[PDB]
């Protein structure tokens, strides 16, 4: 099935208290695996997963943090130069704060081959510039991005982040997806249950709960005799558990006495057929 | 023009008075990524494990903040935010059926 | 396994 490898790079400004910080982590998939901080006081690459806190990493390249860590510094630095031009190209005070971010990284096919790369930025939260599908062209979100997109297509950059996704990062990839094969490939099924909450005479809360479940990708929908209700149903965002599972609740309001017209449905990759469950 | 947190404040496992839980406060959709998030019991900060900072496709950051606790009748907890985005601090209380 | 970019914006 089709996995990523994604860097989320953010540093922001922080005048007078001192230098801009700079953060990066590394997930595959919805499992993160590295983090870098340029605060921690002899700052490295640092393992956030078991499955990198293993021997065969040794193995593959001795040298795995060492390079994270060298990488990561260079990006820091540079990201101190971008808040500066930055400020100049939106002709900014040097007062107020500021942030860049950065998300790269590549999908693969079931095919097992690159399907897809990335590399955007953002300034301030709003889109900036973008490599294209075309992985040559650029698209500028405003005027002072073009200037970006005229720098990097006269020097060809596009050209080290292609060499980067057809090489190291499909690369990297395939490695983890082998390595944490028990926690990235191994996907966990929801445990569902429905929970009955009394409001008033007139509506008893049918609450649908999903959790234990990874990936973090579920379809949770209450249906009535059938029909679909999720116009009217309240849907909270899936929620990390903290144990590297999701947890995720569909609430709908009935009449009591109707508690059996509706039935809770869950689809999630982790089971072999869609779970339907109703209250008791 | 910043991006409002969203909040759920939730346990790790279903709530049963007396067993050592995990309380999680997940705040997600802000910018930008300067916020302030404390887990308190009956008001008072609690020491807590905050995530790593990482963002969504729309550029907006998400944290994860939590520690051990144990439920009981006689406490409230809740999770306090503060972001440039809000007038002032909310704060949402622990409920077992949130 | 990370990469910078080759230059500044």
């Amino acid at each position: 099935g089709p996995h990523s490898l994604r860097y989320f790079y953010t540093s922001v400004s922080r005048p007078g208290r001192g230098e801009p910080r700079f953060l990066a982590v590394g997930y595959v998939d919805d499992t993160q695996f590295v983090r870098f901080d340029s605060d921690a006081p002899n700052p490295k690459a640092e393992p956030r997963a078991p499955w990198m806190q293993q021997p065969w990493v040794e193995q593959e390249d001795p040298e795995y943090f060492h390079r994270s860590t060298r990488i990561f510094k260079g990006a820091a630095q540079i990201d101190r130069g971008n808040l500066q031009t930055l400020r100049g190209y939106y002709n900014q005070s040097e007062d107020g704060s500021h942030t860049i971010q950065r998300m790269f990284g590549c999908d693969l096919g079931p095919d097992g081959r690159l399907l897809r790369g990335y590399n955007q930025y953002a300034y301030d939260g709003a889109d900036y510039i973008a490599l294209n599908e075309d992985l040559t062209s650029w698209t500028a979100a405003d005027m002072a991005a073009q200037i970006t997109k005229r720098k990097w297509e006269a020097a060809g950059d596009a050209e080290h982040y292609r060499s980067y996704l057809e090489g190291l990062c499909v690369k990297w990839l395939q490695i983890y997806l082998d390595k944490g094969k028990e926690t990235l490939q191994r996907a966990d099924p929801p445990k569902a249950h429905v929970t009955h909450h009394p409001v008033s005479a007139r509506e008893v809360t049918l609450r649908c709960w999903a959790l234990g479940f990874y990936p973090a990708d579920i379809s949770l929908t209450w249906q009535r005799d059938g029909e679909d209700q999720t116009q009217d149903m309240e849907l909270v965002e899936t929620r990390p558990a903290g144990d590297g599972t999701f947890q995720k609740w569909a609430a709908v309001g009935v009449p009591p006495g109707e508690e059996q017209r509706y039935t809770c449905h869950v689809q999630h990759e982790g089971l072999p057929e869609p779970l339907t469950l109703k209250w008791e | 023009e910043p991006r409002t947190p969203k909040i759920q404040v939730y346990s790790r496992h279903p709530a049963e008075n007396g067993k050592p839980n995990y309380l999680n406060c997940y705040v997600y959709g802000f910018h930008p990524p300067q916020i302030e998030i404390d887990l308190l019991k009956n008001g008072q900060k609690m020491k807590t494990e905050q995530s790593d900072l990482s963002f969504s496709k729309d550029w907006s950051f998400y944290l994860l903040v939590h520690t051990d606790f144990t439920p009981s009748t006689v406490d409230e907890y809740s999770c306090r935010v503060n972001h440039s985005s809000l007038a002032a601090p909310h704060m949402v209380k622990w409920d077992r059926n949130n | 396994f990370p990469q910078s970019a080759p230059h500044g914006v």
